[PDB]
Parts: structure tokens; C-alpha cells; sequence
């Protein structure tokens, strides 16, 4: 996920 | 392991150093979900990189890193709009230059409920005179709450702000039982921010 | 103000005096999605009505208005069955305590469309409890906390309500002292007891999404006073 | 009225 791709 | 070696003040200073900041919206039904859809977005961006400063957060696998933030963004974008609407009573103050009323949640369907548990939020807020140093523990709290080895570690953090929103209450002066009744009544309006993001994620739903 | 003025031992005994019976289910010894939905609601709501008997015997809950107990049992009512079937679940690992003859694993709650995930929190929050050693008269605190609590933010009586709820605060730090934990132990497990209700909180609105879908799909027929209860949060 | 109005009455 992009939440995955900023951490 | 350098988050249970934080002293109660040095758990604050962390905390307010790691602080976002206050974001501008680019200011009908659908006018005024775009503004907010837009402002929660930018949000989220730095809501990511305020919880890589949370201390404890990074010790976790980017799994339950996720999950946490997956559980508790809307809860977290929520006491932060609460919290900046303390000084603008009936008012959201969703940035410096969209302060919202009440009847402005009414261009949504659904949207003025909401609003009101949020108005009524930032009510019990002001009548507490919750501090800036007690909001940022509690938001801390709501990140590692939300969707709580590695579970120990995660309420060994938790017992840490405990000690710290306890440490602020006994450095203001409240007594004992003062430090008790107050940390109880902060925790339950997380509570109540719980119900408003659960009820604010069926709605968001609804697109 | 006779709530006020109570002991900590006398706040303690006069709700475990208060505490409602368990009762049974009428379990037909096959599941189909609404036979097993019948069975809880048709339990619900006869827990109701004796949670309603339970509340006037909450201290400070009978000083305050008709319209203001309607409003707190509304918001609180399926909280309030929760923290009970999570309570009685406790001694049992891996399953929920519906009704002594009604006893069901995670396996079983996929017998209803979007139940096994409620079924997972609450077998969750049971094992959290169990690890906490959650006792019988802090059991009690919390879910007259829940009762006077969840309503409150959406309603002068406000501030008797939080003079009640500090009050409730003094007890649990009381029976926490008298167990012998220390001072720092005392204020850590009051948050992670109350953190605990938010997670209540958090499955009773997924509660209330679930029944309001079999409300909507016909699966079962709701009591008027369980349509009222749900139409409440709609 | 209410059935919960009725019932916290009797
Ligand atoms: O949800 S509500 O409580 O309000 C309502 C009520 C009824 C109907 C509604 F539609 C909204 C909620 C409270 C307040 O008003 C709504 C809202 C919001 C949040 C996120 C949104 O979009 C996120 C989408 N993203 C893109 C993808 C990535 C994830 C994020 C859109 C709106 C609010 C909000 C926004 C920013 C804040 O600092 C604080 C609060
Ligand atoms: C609609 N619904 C769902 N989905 N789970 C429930 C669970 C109960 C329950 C019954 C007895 C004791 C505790 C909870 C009641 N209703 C429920």
C-alpha cells in the first residue's frame, strides 16, 4: 500500500 | 530499546518536538469534501512521519506499523482538530483558513452529527484545560491503543505515557487523587474520539 | 448526593449487589444464519430489560432525568451486553459465553455473514482480560463506567454524572491499593483498563453495523424494544 | 413514547 511505501 | 530509558520529561520534549504542524486547506456538498479530502491527505503525510518520532513506534515490524496507523488515522486527525478548535468555541478549525461552524456540516448528509461530537470534544477539552504537553501524550496513546514480544513492548510504551501524563499532573500540582480522576477522565474521551472516527469511517465509506 | 457520599467498600458492594443474573437460552440442539441470530437476539433482549433494573441500581443513575437515562442506556446498551458476555467468556479460552447452554467457538460465529470478526474482538478482549486478572469488582466499575460514560459527551447534570465517575475512579484506585499494587502499579492499570473501553467502544459500533445489515436483510425479526434500542444509533 | 421510557418506569 502507499501507507506501506511512506513507512 | 531507548524508549522505556526516557525520563517523563524527556518523553514530552520528544513528543512536542515531534509535533506536525498546521496545515493550510486550498480555500456545496462536494466543494467541501474536496477541501477536507484534500487537507486529511496532506495530514496523513505528516501524521506518517510524526509516528516514526512516537518513541517505541519504530521498534515494531512496518506490519503492525501499518496496522496501527491504518487503525487510528481518522481518531488521530480528529483530536487534533478538537484540540486546535479549543479557543473557537462552536467553531472547527479545520486549518487558519477554513474555521467551520456547525451549520457549515450541514452541506453534507450526516456530516452535522459528527460535527457536533466534535464541538462537544473540544467543549470537554476546554473545560479541562487539557494542555498542550497532556494532548500529545494522548494522541500517542490513541496511535498505540487503536490497534494493539512485541504486544508487551507495545503496553510497556503505554504504561511509560501513563507515567508521564501522571508526572505532568503531579509537576502541575494536583494532588493524588486529583492525578487519578484526571488521568481516568482523559482516557475516557478517547472513548468517545473511538466512537467518532468509527462513525466517521462509515460515512467515508459511503463514496 | 447519596452516591457521593459512599465509601469505596460501600460503591463496591452496592453494584455487585446490583449485578444482574445469567441467563439461558432456549438452544434447539442444525445452525442456519438466522436460527443462530434468533437464539442472541431473543437473549439480548431479555438481558435488556434486566439491564435496565441493573442501571436504576447504578449509584447516582436515579438522580438524573427520564430523558437522561433513556439517552445513556441508548448509547450504551450493547457495550454494556459486551463487556458482560467478555466477562463470563473469560474461563473459557477460544470461546464466548453466550448462555451456559449456549457456548460457541469462532468456527460456530461463521455461521452468520460478518459475525466471525465481531466473534475474533470479543474472544480478543477476553484473553486480555484473562492476562489482566481482571477481578470481579473492577469488572463492575467498568461497566457502570461504560453505562454513565458513553452518553455523556452527547447529551449541570453533566458535571453529577463525572462527580459520579470520579467517584468510580477513588473505587477502583481503592481496590487496586487494597490488592497490594504499588502507587505506580495502581495508575497503570487504570489506563489499561480504561483503554480497554475503547476497544469496546470500537466492537460495539461494529456490533451495531452487523445488526443493523440483519435488521435489513430480514435474517431475523428484532424486538420492538431491540428496533428501538438500534434505531437509537441510526 | 418509548418502550425504554416505559420500562426504566416500571
Ligand atoms: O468522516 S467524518 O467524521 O465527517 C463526515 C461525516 C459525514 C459524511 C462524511 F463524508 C464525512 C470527518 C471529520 C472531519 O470531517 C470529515 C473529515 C474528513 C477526513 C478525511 C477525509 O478523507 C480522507 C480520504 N483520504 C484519501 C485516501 C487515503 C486515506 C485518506 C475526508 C474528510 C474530517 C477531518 C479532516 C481533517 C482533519 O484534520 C480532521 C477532520
Ligand atoms: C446483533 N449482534 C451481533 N452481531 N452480535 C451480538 C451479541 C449480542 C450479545 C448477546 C448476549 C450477551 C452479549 C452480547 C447481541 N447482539 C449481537
Amino acid at each position: 500500500k502507499i501507507l506501506h511505501r511512506l513507512l | 530499546s531507548l524508549a522505556l530509558s526516557l525520563t517523563a520529561d524527556q518523553m514530552v520534549s520528544a513528543l512536542l518536538d515531534a509535533e506536525p504542524p498546521i496545515l493550510y486547506s486550498e480555500y456545496s456538498e462536494a466543494s467541501m469534501m474536496g477541501l477536507l479530502t484534500n487537507l486529511a491527505d496532506r495530514e496523513l503525510v505528516h501524521m506518517i512521519n510524526w509516528a516514526k518520532r512516537v518513541p517505541g513506534f519504530v521498534d515494531l515490524t512496518l506490519h503492525d506499523q501499518v496496522h496501527l496507523l491504518e487503525c487510528a488515522w481518522l481518531e488521530i486527525l480528529m483530536i487534533g482538530l478538537v484540540w486546535r478548535s479549543m479557543e473557537h468555541p462552536g467553531k472547527l478549525l479545520f486549518a487558519p483558513n477554513l474555521l467551520l461552524d456547525r451549520n457549515q456540516g450541514k452541506c453534507v448528509e450526516g456530516m452535522v452529527e459528527i460535527f457536533d461530537m466534535l464541538l462537544a470534544t473540544s467543549s470537554r477539552f476546554r473545560m479541562m484545560n487539557l494542555q498542550g504537553e497532556e494532548f500529545v501524550c494522548l494522541k500517542s496513546i490513541i496511535l498505540l491503543n487503536s490497534g494493539v514480544e512485541e504486544k508487551d513492548h507495545i503496553h510497556r510504551v503505554l504504561d511509560k505515557i501513563t507515567d508521564t501524563l501522571i508526572h505532568l499532573m503531579a509537576k502541575a500540582g494536583l494532588t493524588l487523587q486529583q492525578q487519578h480522576q484526571r488521568l481516568a477522565q482523559l482516557l475516557l474521551i478517547l472513548s468517545h474520539i473511538r466512537h467518532m472516527s468509527n462513525k466517521g469511517m462509515e460515512h467515508l465509506y459511503s463514496m
